């Protein structure tokens, strides 16, 4: 069995800190890339923090630079985070996610669950948020971006990855080709350079939550807005 | 002895077999070889795009 | 008694053998023309290592090449950059060969503990780690192939070939009519039959399911060092430590051209045919390889790139490449 | 006039041999599997120290001395005058270095081949470059000459590592000639390489140093041989590869692995 | 000039090329020792004194020295098949009998001789020294070459010399010793034998051959 787990969740005031904390169990945790993600009460999902198999790098999105700390160590397999100066704006409950980096690998795997907590770019867009659907037939979701997102190593950095209500999300497909594994084979993705989509053929009862779709060519990574799927 | 039995039989089993004869094989040797001739790099050096190793 | 019946038998098929010998491949083919000088550049040179290794397989992708030394190490390079993938700490340091599953999830090598590991890639944890180890045999394993996600196959010291069962860790087969030591083994295009050396000068072809010999070439002359089918499975040409390689025809059952050179007086180490058949790749242990003609006999360009003597190489899937390895612990992709 | 060109030819011979030697010892130290080990870096290090040493002053010296006179103002010329101690103390002490690494890992192998790793060689070369910049950077073009500090120099540059190299090949030599209580080849070749080794460095950088230093007192000085003794001071830095690289079997199997 | 996940991969590179570099750091401070000798004759003993069907490594230590003994004894093959991987090993450990001068099993005697001569030949082991532990003496108190004085202290140095002989190169010592220590002075023979080889091989580097 593999768990991420959460440490500190509790109500804090405007002008004061608060740090968080992981614990993983299941894997060589000594070895792998942790990142860090939030989100909103609205469909916002957002890019945090990051810190990589050594601890020799750590990026940072530039909302919260200069205030938000990373640093792990690695015999505990515990992941510590310092908050400092919080508004309003940062309101959300924060996920956490793990990644490894080799040729063939699969980024961001396992999330685990979150705490709550309450007080150029890339950019894509996901027009149609709402779409009605019933079982029996296929679908077609699209993000697009505003660069070429095709880097001449001839990948297509690109993620894709699904929310059930009331539930952490789970990786659906990585560089709009591959799958992760133990997903049902009835997803599917493709695009162009610059266009991308997927096909759900033969929707189920429990292929009803929420989309988005991640860049990876800059590694401020910036989701998308939701497409919510309900069952009219 | 049994070491012999097995031998004999082995011996058996190896003796009875086609024996066609080895113009047939050297043509399809030939043949095979000249057919993917286009497609082997080794053979035929290619330009230096689409050459992974530069 | 037997014996004398034996003999009698062997002069029998020998006569046969001799009955349908009109052609040499070398008669014909004299108008074809030859190949121009083969010079091959060394492209990267990957540099992990920190003593002699002594073999590696070439991925399926074509990018992907495991190798293994007395370090006691697999580092699972990366061609097209040079990268370092994985690096799996042996258990016994003895090593002396290695696989790699059609799949990209299994790798195998034991040298002399007489047991091949057989570890796993694509795991939950993210560490690679041993799955089985298998123990029948009774002398130090030579050579061992994948044949699919299980079935792996083997030959060791004591002049055996297994067949193993990844699964359950037995013995389903055991091939064993050898007189002397087995060197090496290879797998045809198709795993439906397979060859083995010997180190008396002999060389069988198994075949997978049923366990018995149905050919023996005994054409050559000292020993075993090197097997590998040439592409559509059908002449396998042999290595050598009499410094004449030669390939045999399967269907013929005889040999055919007896490569040689006199300048050269060294032991082959290792043989694999070429994407197109045509050229016949050998590591020599004159410290430097060589490129032969496989339907002339010629001579062709030298790739003096080593220091110490060569111990393995392998032309990859589309033929894209040369990867050599030399007891220098310096792996050469050539090109 | 003619001779100009000569002595023009002769230094940028000097040079080039320099350099050439230097960098074949700097790329056979790295592309060989038998060299790589932890106690060669002092090899490179010597290496680097040379290459700089001719490329730079070779030039510099040679028109101070060809032409007399001054063309690069107050500072150039003095940030010369460092250079050179600079660049030379530091090839004077590497050599005492390896004597002193050899004399250890003969006197007492097991205890100091157990500490034989890159960070001590390291520490080392470390701090041989920093005692050469201590005593280097604190201080017409003509070298610096007065009572006191001429003499100080001399003695922490030279008479020093001489005395240190000299105790630790002699007792080396008395070492080989006891273990053995190739009858002709092994007593012969061991005084032919002790000989050869102290020999140049001795006859390469005594004289210089001996005359210079002569000059802090009395005077001692005819003429025109303290010129002399810089020229071999400087050939004495092309000299110093071959005397440290050809016994050695391994230099000489990578030295012809990269000739052909 | 490389995309976001490329300098993961490297990153992952150098670390992995720093994990195998610390791994080979600590591997040159020990000493590899090959145990070969004529079977059936005083081998065990050794083993013992010292602390699955094929390589047998002991693993002991003495003084600040960690040797690695692969006892190879397993294998049934010809030796011309493995005995390369053994090329840098820093001794040769032999034992004898010095009881075949009268059995036959032709004299286990001769034949270990023979086999020593063999192992002093190869091109392989042209540089490495070689020990011997003339072991089964107490029992040892034909080979009708000389042997004039006929007597034990004569007899023994007869055979010493013959094995120490049969040896012809100038830059490989053959040492000698023999076995039934009170204490384990078997390893202090060992430990001053390797000590020796190493002064000898450092004393090689810096020329003075
Ligand atoms: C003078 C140089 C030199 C070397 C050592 C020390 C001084 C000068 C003072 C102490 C060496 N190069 C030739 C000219």
């Amino acid at each position: 069995d593999v768990q991420l787990v959460e440490s500190g969740g509790g109500l804090v005031q405007p002008g004061g800190s608060r740090k968080l904390s992981c614990s993983a169990s299941g894997f060589a945790f000594s070895s792998f890339g942790m990142h860090w993600v939030r989100q909103a009460p609205e469909k916002g999902l957002e890019w945090v923090a990051y810190i990589s198999s050594g601890s020799g790098t750590i990026y940072y999105a530039d909302t919260v630079k200069g205030r938000f700390t990373i640093s792990r160590d690695d015999p505990k397999n515990t992941l510590f985070l310092q908050m400092t100066s919080l508004r309003s704006e940062d309101t959300a409950m924060y996920y956490c996610v793990r990644s490894i980096y080799y040729y063939g690998s699969s980024p961001f795997d396992f999330w685990g669950q979150g705490t709550t907590l309450t007080v150029s770019d890339i950019v894509m867009t996901q027009a149609t948020s709402s779409v009605p659907v019933t079982p029996g037939e296929s679908v077609s979701i699209s993000c697009r971006s505003s660069k070429s997102l095709l880097h001449s190593n001839g990948n297509t950095y690109l993620y894709w990855f699904l929310q059930r209500p009331g539930q952490s999300p789970q990786l659906l497909i990585y560089r709009m080709s591959n799958l992760a594994s133990g997903v049902p084979d009835r997803f599917s993705g493709s695009g162009s350079g610059t266009a991308f989509t997927l096909t759900i053929s033969r929707l189920e009862a429990e292929d009803v939550g929420v989309y988005y779709c991640m860049q990876h060519l800059e590694y401020p990574l910036t989701f998308g807005a939701g497409t919510k799927l309900e069952l009219k | 002895i049994a070491q012999a039995r097995k031998l004999v039989e082995q011996l058996k089993m190896e003796a009875n077999i086609d024996r066609i004869k080895v113009s047939k094989a050297a043509a399809d040797l030939m043949a095979y070889c000249e057919a993917h001739a286009k497609e082997d790099p080794l053979l035929t050096p290619v330009p230096a795009s689409e050459n992974p190793f530069r | 008694q037997l014996r004398q019946e034996a003999e009698q038998l062997k002069n029998q098929i020998r006569d046969a053998r001799k009955a349908c010998a009109d052609a040499t491949l070398s008669q014909i083919t004299n108008n074809i023309d030859p190949v121009g000088r083969i010079q091959m550049r060394t492209r990267r040179t990957l540099r992990g290592h920190l003593a002699k290794i002594y073999a590696m397989h070439w991925g399926t992708d074509s990018r992907l090449l495991v190798s293994a030394s007395q370090d006691g190490k697999l580092i699972i390079w990366d061609s097209y950059t040079t990268n370092k993938v994985h690096a799996i700490p042996l258990r016994s340091s003895w090593v002396m060969t290695c696989a790699y599953a059609p799949s990209g999830n299994y790798v195998a090598c034991g040298g002399l503990d007489n047991i091949c590991s057989i570890y796993n890639l694509k795991t939950r944890e993210g560490n690679v780690r041993v799955s089985r180890e298998l123990a029948g045999h009774t002398g130090y394993l030579s050579c061992c192939r994948f044949l699919d996600d299980n079935q792996i196959v083997t030959s060791s010291g004591d002049t055996t070939c297994a067949l193993w069962d990844i699964e359950t860790g037995q013995q389903t087969t055991t091939f064993t009519g050898h007189t002397g030591d087995v060197m090496s083994l290879s797998l045809a295009p198709d795993t439906r039959l397979f060859v083995s050396g010997a180190c008396d000068a002999s060389a069988k072809l198994w075949d997978v399911r049923e366990g018995m010999c149905r050919q023996t070439f005994t054409g050559h002359e000292s020993d075993i060092n090197a097997i590998c089918f040439f592409p559509n499975g059908n002449a396998f040409a042999t290595g050598s430590d009499d410094a004449t390689c030669r390939l045999f025809d399967l269907r013929a059952d005889q040999e055919l051209m007896t490569y040689s050179h006199d300048n050269i007086i060294c032991g082959i180490t290792s043989v694999s045919f070429s994407k197109s058949g045509r050229l016949l790749l050998a590591g020599y242990d004159d410290f430097n390889c060589n490129v032969w003609d496989a339907l002339k006999a010629d001579r062709a360009g030298v790739l003096a790139g080593h220091d110490n003597r060569v111990s393995c190489l392998g032309v990859t899937d589309d033929g894209m490449a040369v990867a050599t390895g030399s007891w220098d612990s310096f792996l050469k992709i050539w090109n | 006039l003619q001779v100009t060109l000569t002595l023009v030819c002769l230094a940028g011979l000097l040079m080039l041999l320099t350099v050439f030697g230097n960098v074949l010892v700097i790329i056979a130290v790295f592309t060989s599997r038998a060299l790589k080990a932890p106690q060669n870096l002092f090899l490179v290090s010597l290496a680097s120290a040379d290459i700089l040493v001719a490329t730079l002053v070779i030039p510099f010296s040679l028109a101070n001395e060809v032409m007399g006179y001054w063309y690069f103002g107050k500072a150039w010329c003095e940030i010369y005058l460092a250079l050179d101690v600079l660049f030379c103390t530091s090839s004077i002490v590497h050599l005492c270095a390896i004597s002193l690494d050899r004399y250890w890992s003969i006197t007492q192998a097991i205890e100091y081949n157990l500490k034989r790793t890159p960070r001590r060689i390291k520490a080392i070369i470390i701090t041989v470059w920093v005692i050469s910049a201590v005593i280097s950077f604190p201080p017409r073009c003509e070298i610096n000459d007065q009572k006191w500090y001429v003499i100080s120099s001399c003695i922490g540059s030279f008479f020093a590592p001489c005395l240190i190299m000299i105790l630790v090949y002699v007792r080396i030599y008395q070492i080989a000639k006891r273990r053995t209580r190739g009858r002709q080849n092994r007593e012969k070749r061991f005084t032919f390489v002790l000989a050869v080794v102290i020999g140049v460095f001795v006859v390469c950088w005594f004289p210089f140093f001996f005359t210079y230093t002569l000059t802090a007192v009395g005077c001692s000085v005819p003429r025109t041989l303290f010129k002399f003794f810089f020229w071999f001071g400087y050939c004495n830095s092309s000299l110093n590869p071959v005397i440290y690289t050809i016994f050695n079997h391994d230099f000489r199997r990578a030295f012809k692995k990269i000739l052909c | 000039t490389l995309s976001a996940e490329e300098r993961a991969a490297l990153e992952r590179s150098k670390a992995i090329e720093k994990n195998l570099k610390e791994d080979g750091i600590s591997a040159a401070k020990d000493v590899k020792l090959l145990l070969l000798g004529a079977g059936e004759s005083g081998k065990s003993t050794i083993v013992k004194q010292m602390k699955t069907t094929g390589i047998v490594e002991t693993h002991f230590t003495f003084k600040n020295l960690h040797f690695r003994l692969f006892d190879v004894g397993g294998q049934r093959s010809e030796r011309k098949k493995w005995i390369h991987c053994f090329e840098d090993v820093t001794a040769i450990i032999f034992c004898v009998a010095l009881s075949g001068y009268d059995q036959v099993l032709t004299n286990r005697m001769h034949e270990s001789l023979m086999l020593f001569d063999s192992i002093c030949n190869n091109k392989f082991f042209i540089d490495t020294s070689i020990i011997l532990f003339l072991n089964k003496k107490d029992l040892f108190g034909c080979f009708p070459e000389y042997t004039g004085p006929n007597t034990y202290e004569d007899a023994a140095a007869y055979i010493q010399a013959q094995f120490e002989s049969k040896n012809r190169s100038p830059n490989k010592e053959i040492y000698c010793h023999m076995t039934c220590a009170t204490d384990t002075n078997n390893i202090q023979v060992v430990f001053d034998a390797v000590t020796d080889i190493i002064i000898a091989n450092n004393l090689r580097g810096c020329g003075l051959y």
